């Protein structure tokens, strides 16, 4: 199987900050890689696509990049909504796999 | 309007079969492929399995032999049928809809699955 | 034909069963024939010496 690896598992930062998460996987899993957004007691929301392809509503300041292996997103203008847990989900191999979870607070 | 309700089915004595379902609405079984996604308390997510637009079943090599899916396509309904539950299962199980989009690499056409809709949420207990 | 081909059913009359791309995936090169080069062009030369005759 591929396993997701996510890091840092908690990063903080106040109001209007911008963060890079990132993700890096154990094989070469090419561009696709998802995330997903669990505000906590919700169900999580799908954010990023294929790793660069935004959501339809997702504001554009959430972003991802690259192709390999170490998978970044980047979130810009921090608003209280953005204070979530998210996961990275793998869909190159039929075993699925998803992160670890990047507890997302405030300092 | 699109949406996926699921409803709490109560707490279940350990050793039974854990019978979940998913009610689709906005949009219907067709096309798409409906899985299961867990997440046990204070843990990140977990996949269970899937049923593919072919109608094919994927499913997590850690469950094994007790997993079971369909799709009642007349009452648009996605069930899942996991058997000797124990109490390592206790989590909410969500129900998802693996989305295809195309996207081209350089030459390569691939349908990629991205589990577009999630469920709201089916709180599982068991003791 | 270097594209996977996904072929679809659809009952197009009791018994009757029509057979069509539902999808179509994998590399999209167009379809092909690779003929050897070096071979070919001797074998246009043994060709040609026969056809002087
Ligand atoms: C060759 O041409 C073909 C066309 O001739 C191409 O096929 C088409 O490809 C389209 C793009 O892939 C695809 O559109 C997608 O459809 C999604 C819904 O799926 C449909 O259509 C299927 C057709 O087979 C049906 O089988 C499904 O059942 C479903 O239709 C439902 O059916 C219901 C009846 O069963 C209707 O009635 C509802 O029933 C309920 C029952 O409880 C309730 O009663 C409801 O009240 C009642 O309305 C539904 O009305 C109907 N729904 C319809 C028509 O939508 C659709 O979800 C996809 O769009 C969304 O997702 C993408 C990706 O995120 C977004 O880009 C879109 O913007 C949109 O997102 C938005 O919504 C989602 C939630 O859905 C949000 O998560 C998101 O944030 C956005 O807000 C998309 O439209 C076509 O369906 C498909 N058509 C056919 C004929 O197959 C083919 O690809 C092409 N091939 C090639 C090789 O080029
Ligand atoms: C090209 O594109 C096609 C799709 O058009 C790809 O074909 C599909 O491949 C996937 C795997 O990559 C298959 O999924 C698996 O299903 C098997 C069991 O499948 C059986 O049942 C299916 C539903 O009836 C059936 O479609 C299967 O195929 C037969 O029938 C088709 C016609 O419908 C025929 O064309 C075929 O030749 C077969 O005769 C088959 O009977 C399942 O065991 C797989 O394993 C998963 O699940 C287990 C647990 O169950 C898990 O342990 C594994 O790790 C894994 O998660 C998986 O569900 C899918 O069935 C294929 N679909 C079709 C239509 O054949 C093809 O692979 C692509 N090729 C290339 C080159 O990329
Ligand atoms: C054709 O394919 C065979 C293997 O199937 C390969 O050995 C050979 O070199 C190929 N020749 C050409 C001309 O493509």
């Amino acid at each position: 199987a591929i396993q997701l690896t996510q890091a840092p598992l908690t990063v903080s930062a106040s109001i209007g900050d911008t963060i890079t998460l990132t993700c890096r996987a154990s094989q070469d899993i090419s561009i696709w890689l998802s995330w997903y957004r669990q505000m906590p007691g919700k169900a999580p929301e799908l954010l990023i696509y294929a790793a660069s392809t935004l959501r339809g509503g997702v504001p554009s300041r959430f972003s991802g990049a690259r192709s390999g292996t170490d998978f970044s997103l980047k979130i810009k203008n921090l608003q209280p909504e953005d204070f979530a847990t998210y996961y990275c989900f793998q869909s190159d191999s039929y075993p699925r796999a998803f992160g670890q979870g990047t507890k997302v607070e405030i300092t | 309007q699109a949406r996926l309700q699921q409803w709490e089915g109560r707490p279940l004595k350990p050793a039974e079969t854990l019978s979940l379902t998913c009610g689709v609405h906005g949009v219907g079984l067709g096309g798409s492929g409906w899985g299961w996604i867990r997440q046990p308390p204070g843990q990140g997510l977990q996949w269970i399995g899937e049923i593919d637009h072919d109608g094919s079943h994927k499913h997590n090599p850690a469950l094994r032999s007790r997993l079971s899916m369909s799709l009642d396509t007349s009452r648009n309904q996605v069930s899942l049928r996991l058997t000797s539950v124990t109490a390592a299962d206790t989590a909410i199980y969500y129900c998802v809809r693996v989305y295809r989009e195309k996207f081209l690499i350089g030459e390569f056409l691939t349908d990629y699955r991205f589990m577009d809709m999630w469920g709201t949420g089916t709180t599982v207990i068991v003791s | 034909r270097p594209n996977n081909n996904t072929r679809k059913s659809i009952r197009i009359g009791p018994g009757q069963a029509f057979y069509a791309t539902g999808d179509i995936i994998g590399d999209i090169r167009q379809a092909h024939c690779n003929v050897s080069k070096a071979t070919w062009n001797e074998t246009l030369g043994k060709v040609v010496k026969q056809l002087r005759k």
